[PDB]
């Protein structure tokens, strides 16, 4: 079935590979070569953590846990029941998401937009590979990276911060999270202006994105633009996330001891160093 | 123990609350519809919302969603298959019939107006005290296409007043007339502005608007339409 | 070319801004106009509206902001080398266990504290009658007042509903910059691991998803702003080909959508639940439930 207005789209073209071999949809769905690579690489990775389901034993949502090599395999391969499931399992999420990512570059050709969506979810991506590829690897061992399972995984967050003590000290991070909460700021005002807007008090006729620049100007003395705001909330999501993919890239590789006295740098440069009273003197 | 009801409430808040922000999110191009324009039989669990009526300004009436929709236009398209869900070839041209990535919409046939009644974009030449204030003036340029030859020159920029930004450039070809380019199709360079999706022979195509100090609704959506169409369909000319 | 900047800016008079019930008096001239912000949104800064309420929440902000500072200044000798040095060590802390809920608490241990967070309290509620009241004067409604509450919540629970709840000041957040983050990470622990609050979980679910969200929103947004896809409002009054490709980029990847309104909604709760869920997790911390994981081990 098709939404009122879509017949018109749906035109032949835009595959990046196969030409029109899978160019059809199922329901709802757009389908193309990169459908086909998602179903196979998403069933089979589903599969497999159904069976190493059961080489744990159990069938419970929030048990099931599938863990990588411990840290003695280093970066060797390891077999399936300690670790090698989860390195299959990993080959397939990434395979899964990349060809999900390109499956959606066939949707922006057929309907001739931008690009600008999965290229903003092949950030999400790298920040996934940053912590099950790029720092196990500079780190020598598949065992640094998370396991798959819903309560396992915030056991792996919360030791992995612990060892460096507070997280918080980490400076990436205090960027990253200063991007995620300015993030839900702007995504809170811009949701809020523009329904204040388009649904206006009881009587009245809908405001106009002037109305909207007006109350804004009125409110903090500035109005970034309908443009500028999409902009930013782009900018702000990306950015807390380039910066999530950095925070953890250097831990345990450039800086492994506790992020706290990581900030000594800045009070012992030589001008305030020695100088008596605050709380470091 | 009361941390268990609050959350066991929450799930039942937030169930409700997604029930509701989808309903809210079918008040456009629903109900589903059957490739031949009838009312597909599966519409899904979710029904369609009561509907509600924004009130225009500048007295351009009611909109009420959701409403009875209709393309409202000929679509030039017709089946690959003998069955659901593959794709309708285009049955003359794509660019010219405004299917695929040419589609454009029948919107209302009068330009968007500002939040006091004046037009919304116009030829900066009739804007008062707007002047290009930062960043190369395209004002002058020659107009190159996908098959790296000139298909005319920049006459002016089409602003928004209220925003203060550049929306097209108009440009005029070889006959003398214009043609609107939205600003995020070209490529101003020092010397030049560079248009990837067109080809220079298909300028002459690009729609027309009908007075030429002001663009209206729908005339800007055949327009951006038809240039973004020329991304898949200016297949006989086009490189780097 | 992708529009994260824009090519060419353009300038023309002063936007003065529309008037409905607004009284102008009120209102100040245009600011000066940026360039440098020009590249990625508007150039024009100002006017801004400041009547009674805004000199009201600007002075309160301002001297709890100084309150801090001061304090600040005596933590550092008086002295600015040690001052810059130390900055982000210096902490104003509320009073201690023994002082209870009461005021009696001297300005250097507590009472200080009290003071700014009088001003703080007096500068951020009388914003957020200002974000009703500039609405109500351009006869918008009230989703921005209403969202901000929701952020008012979790600071409130934060720094009064729960200190109140738990007998003491002490309880509340110390103004510093590591000092917070020490605090936070401190209730944490005291309360058995915040990971196993359900509320926290829910909390960061929406704040990730806010991130997503809005990557997708302003992607979808630049990807059509080739038919002008960011003219929302006009958008929803009378839907484009924008809209309708955006919708069906959704459609045809993730097989259902949204409409150039409606997006807005889950926008608006998908940010708003951040602090939602969070201010709840937080009030039961330590009212209701001393330790998350064992409320977790039984639910109850
Ligand atoms: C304790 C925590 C305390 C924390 C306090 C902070 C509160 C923060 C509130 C967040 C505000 C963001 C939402 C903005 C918004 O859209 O509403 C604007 C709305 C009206 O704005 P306006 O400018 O005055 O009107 C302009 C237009 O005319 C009309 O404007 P409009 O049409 O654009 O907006 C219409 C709005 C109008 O909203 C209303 O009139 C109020 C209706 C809300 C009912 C709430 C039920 C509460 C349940 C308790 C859960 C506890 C969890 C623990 O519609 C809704 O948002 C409806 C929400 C749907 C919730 C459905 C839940 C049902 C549960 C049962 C399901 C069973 C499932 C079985 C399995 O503001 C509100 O009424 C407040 C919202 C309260 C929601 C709760
Ligand atoms: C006790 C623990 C430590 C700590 C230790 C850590 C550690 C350790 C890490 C973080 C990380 C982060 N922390 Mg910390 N952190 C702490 C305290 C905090 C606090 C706080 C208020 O106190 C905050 C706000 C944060 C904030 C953050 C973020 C900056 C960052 C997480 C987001 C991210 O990386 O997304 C990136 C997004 C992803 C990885 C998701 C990718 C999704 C993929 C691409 C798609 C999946 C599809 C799915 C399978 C599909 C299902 C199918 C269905 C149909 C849907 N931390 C404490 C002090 N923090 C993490 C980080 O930076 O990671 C890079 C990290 O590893
Ligand atoms: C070691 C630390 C603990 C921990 C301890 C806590 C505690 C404690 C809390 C959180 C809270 C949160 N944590 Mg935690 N957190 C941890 C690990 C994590 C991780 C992670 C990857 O490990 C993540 C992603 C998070 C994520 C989150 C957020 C979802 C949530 C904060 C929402 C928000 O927007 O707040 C930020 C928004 C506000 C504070 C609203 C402020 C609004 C006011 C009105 C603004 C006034 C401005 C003022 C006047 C200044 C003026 C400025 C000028 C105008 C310029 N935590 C670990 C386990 N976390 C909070 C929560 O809700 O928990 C349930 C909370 O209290
Ligand atoms: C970069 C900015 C933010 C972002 C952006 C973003 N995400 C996106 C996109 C964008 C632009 C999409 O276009 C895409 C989409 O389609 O969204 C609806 C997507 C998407 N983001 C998703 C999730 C997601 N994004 C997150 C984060 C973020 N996404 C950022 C904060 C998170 C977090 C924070 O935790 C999650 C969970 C999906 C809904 C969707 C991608 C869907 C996809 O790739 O589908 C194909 C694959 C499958 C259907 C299943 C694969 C199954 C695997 C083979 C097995 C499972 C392995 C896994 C590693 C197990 C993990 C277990 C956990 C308990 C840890
Ligand atoms: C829904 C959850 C999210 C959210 C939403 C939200 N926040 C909001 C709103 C909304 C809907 C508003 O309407 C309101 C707003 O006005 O935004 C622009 C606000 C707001 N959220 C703010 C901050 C904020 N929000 C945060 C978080 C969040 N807000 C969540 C992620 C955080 C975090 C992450 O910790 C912070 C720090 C403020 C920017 C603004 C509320 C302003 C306020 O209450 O101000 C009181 C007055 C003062 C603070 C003035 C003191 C000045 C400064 C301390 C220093 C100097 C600057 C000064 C202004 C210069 C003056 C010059 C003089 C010479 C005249
Ligand atoms: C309908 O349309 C719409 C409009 O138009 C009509 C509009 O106008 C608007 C209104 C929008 C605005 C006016 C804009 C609002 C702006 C924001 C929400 C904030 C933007 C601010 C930033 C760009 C800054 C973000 C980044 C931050 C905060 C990171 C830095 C902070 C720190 C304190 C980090 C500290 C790091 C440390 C400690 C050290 C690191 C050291 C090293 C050496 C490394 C809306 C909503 C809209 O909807
Ligand atoms: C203004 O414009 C805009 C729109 O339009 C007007 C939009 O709609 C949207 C889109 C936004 C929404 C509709 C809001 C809701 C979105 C979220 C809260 C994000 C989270 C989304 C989900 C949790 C859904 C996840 C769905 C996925 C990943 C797919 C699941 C699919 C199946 C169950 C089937 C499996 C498919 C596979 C494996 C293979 C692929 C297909 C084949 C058949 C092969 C945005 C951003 C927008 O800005
Ligand atoms: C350069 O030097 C000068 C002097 C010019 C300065 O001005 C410098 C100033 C500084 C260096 C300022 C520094 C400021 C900070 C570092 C501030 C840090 C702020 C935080 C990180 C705050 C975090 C959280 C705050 C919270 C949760 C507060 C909540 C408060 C309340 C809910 C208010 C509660 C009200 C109370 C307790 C009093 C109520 C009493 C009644 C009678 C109603
Ligand atoms: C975090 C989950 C939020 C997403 C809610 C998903 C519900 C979408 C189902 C819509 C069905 C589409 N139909 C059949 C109406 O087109
Ligand atoms: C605007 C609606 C978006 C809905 C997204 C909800 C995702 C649920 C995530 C599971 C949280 C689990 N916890 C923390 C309750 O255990
Ligand atoms: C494992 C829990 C994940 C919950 C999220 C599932 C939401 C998928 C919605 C897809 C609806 C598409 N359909 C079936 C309408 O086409
Ligand atoms: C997806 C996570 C499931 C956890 C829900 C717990 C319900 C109480
Ligand atoms: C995401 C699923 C969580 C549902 C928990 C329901 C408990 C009632
Ligand atoms: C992610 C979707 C949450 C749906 C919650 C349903 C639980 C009802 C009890
Ligand atoms: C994927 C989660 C879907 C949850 C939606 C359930 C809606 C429940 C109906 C409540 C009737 C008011
Ligand atoms: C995909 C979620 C279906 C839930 C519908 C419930 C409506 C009653
Ligand atoms: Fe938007």
């Amino acid at each position: 079935a098709l939404l009122s207005f879509e017949r018109k789209y749906r035109v032949p073209g835009g595959t990046l590979v196969g030409g029109n071999l899978f160019d059809f949809w199922v329901g709802p769905f757009y389908v193309g070569f990169f459908g086909v690579a998602t179903f196979f690489f998403a069933a089979l990775g589903i599969i497999l953590i159904a069976w190493s389901a059961v080489l744990q034993g159990t069938w419970n949502p929030q048990l099931i846990s599938v863990y990588p090599p411990a840290l003695e395999y280093g970066l060797g391969g390891a077999p399936l029941a300690k670790g090698g499931l989860w390195q299959i399992i990993t080959i397939c999420a990434t395979g899964a998401f990349v060809s999900w990512a390109l499956r959606e570059v066939e949707i922006c050709r057929k309907l001739g937009i931008g690009y600008h969506i999965p290229f903003a979810f092949a950030f999400a991506i790298l920040a996934y590979l940053t912590l099950v590829l790029f720092r196990p690897v500079m780190m020598g061992a598949w065992g640094y990276a998370f396991p798959y399972g819903i309560w396992t995984h915030l056991d792996w967050v919360s030791n992995t911060g612990y060892t460096y003590g507070n997280f918080h000290y980490n400076p990436a991070h205090m960027i990253a999270i200063s991007f995620f909460f300015t993030n839900a700021l702007a995504l809170a005002l811009h949701g809020a202006l523009v329904l204040s807007a388009a649904n206006p008090e009881k009587g009245k006729e809908m405001r106009t994105p002037d109305h909207a620049a007006t109350f804004f100007r009125d409110l903090v003395g500035y109005s970034i633009g309908t443009l500028g705001i999409h902009r930013l909330g782009l900018l702000l999501s990306l950015s807390a996330v380039f910066f999530s993919a950095l925070c953890m890239i250097i831990t345990g590789t450039i800086w492994f001891d506790q992020w706290v006295d990581w900030w000594q740098w800045w009070v012992k440069l030589p001008w305030w160093a020695n100088i008596p009273g605050g709380i470091n003197g | 123990d009361l941390a268990s009801l609050a959350i066991y409430s929450f799930w039942i808040f937030l169930a409700g609350l997604i029930y509701y922000l989808q309903t809210e999110n079918m008040r456009e191009g629903y109900p589903l519809e059957n490739e031949d324009g009838t009312p597909a039989a599966n519409q899904g669990p979710f029904p369609l919302p009561k509907p509600k009526t924004f009130i225009l300004p500048h007295g351009r009436g009611t909109l009420t969603v959701p409403g009875p929709e209709s393309e409202d236009r000929p679509i030039a398209l017709a089946r690959t298959a003998v069955s659901e869900g593959f794709p309708h070839a285009p049955t003359g041209d794509p660019m010219k019939d405004g299917v695929g990535p040419a589609s454009w919409v029948a919107r209302r046939d009068l330009p968007e107006l500002d939040g006091h009644g004046h037009n919304k974009i116009k030829p900066m030449k009739a804007a008062a005290g707007f002047h290009v204030s930062a960043g190369k003036n395209p004002i002058g340029l020659p107009v190159r296409g996908c098959d790296l030859e000139i298909a005319g020159k920049v006459v002016d920029i089409w602003v928004d007043i209220p925003e203060q930004m550049a929306r097209f450039l108009e440009v005029e070809l070889k006959d003398g007339s214009t043609r609107l380019l939205p600003m995020q199709m070209v490529k101003v360079q020092s010397n030049r502005v560079h248009v990837n999706a067109l080809s220079s022979d298909l300028f002459a195509g690009i729609p027309t608007i009908k007075s030429p100090t002001e663009v209206t609704l729908l005339e800007e959506d055949k327009i951006c339409g038809y240039v973004a169409g020329g991304l898949m369909y200016a297949a006989p000319k086009r490189k780097s | 070319y992708q529009n994260i900047f824009s090519q060419v800016q353009v300038r023309g008079p002063a936007d003065l801004g529309m008037t409905e019930d607004v009284n102008l008096a009120n209102r100040s001239g245009v600011g000066p106009f940026s360039t440098l912000l020009g590249w990625f949104g508007n150039a024009q800064l100002g006017p801004i509206y400041l009547g009674s309420l805004g000199v009201l929440s600007l002075f309160s902000g301002l001297m709890w902001f100084f309150t801090i500072g001061i304090w600040f200044w005596y933590q550092a000798g008086w002295n600015p080398a040690v001052f810059l040095r130390d900055l982000f060590f210096f902490s104003l802390e509320p009073p201690a266990p023994e002082y209870g809920l009461s005021f009696a608490a001297p300005l250097k241990e507590g009472g200080l504290w009290l003071i700014a967070s009088f001003f703080m309290f007096v500068a951020v509620w009388s914003w957020w009658g200002r974000t009703y009241l500039r609405a109500q004067a351009l006869g918008m409604g009230k989703h921005t007042a209403w969202a901000f509450l929701s952020a008012i919540w979790l600071w409130m629970v934060l720094g009064f509903i729960r200190p109140i709840l738990m007998g003491s000041w002490s309880e509340a957040v110390p103004y510093g910059i590591f000092s917070h983050l020490d605090w936070t990470n401190n209730f944490s622990l005291v309360h058995g691991n915040l990971f196993y609050n359900p509320f926290h979980g829910l909390s960061i679910a929406f704040l990730y998803g806010s991130a997503l969200a809005f990557a997708m929103h302003g992607a979808t947004i630049l990807a059509v702003s080739r038919f002008g896809g960011e003219r929302e409002l006009e958008q929803i009054a009378d839907r484009g080909t924008a809209a309708e490709r955006a919708a069906l980029f959704w459609r045809w990847t993730m097989g259902f959508n949204a409409t150039m309104e409606g997006i807005h909604r889950w926008a608006i709760w998908m940010a708003v639940l951040v602090t939602l869920t969070g201010g709840i997790g937080i009030l039961l911390s330590g009212t209701v439930v001393d330790n998350w994981y064992v409320w977790g081990q039984n639910h109850g």
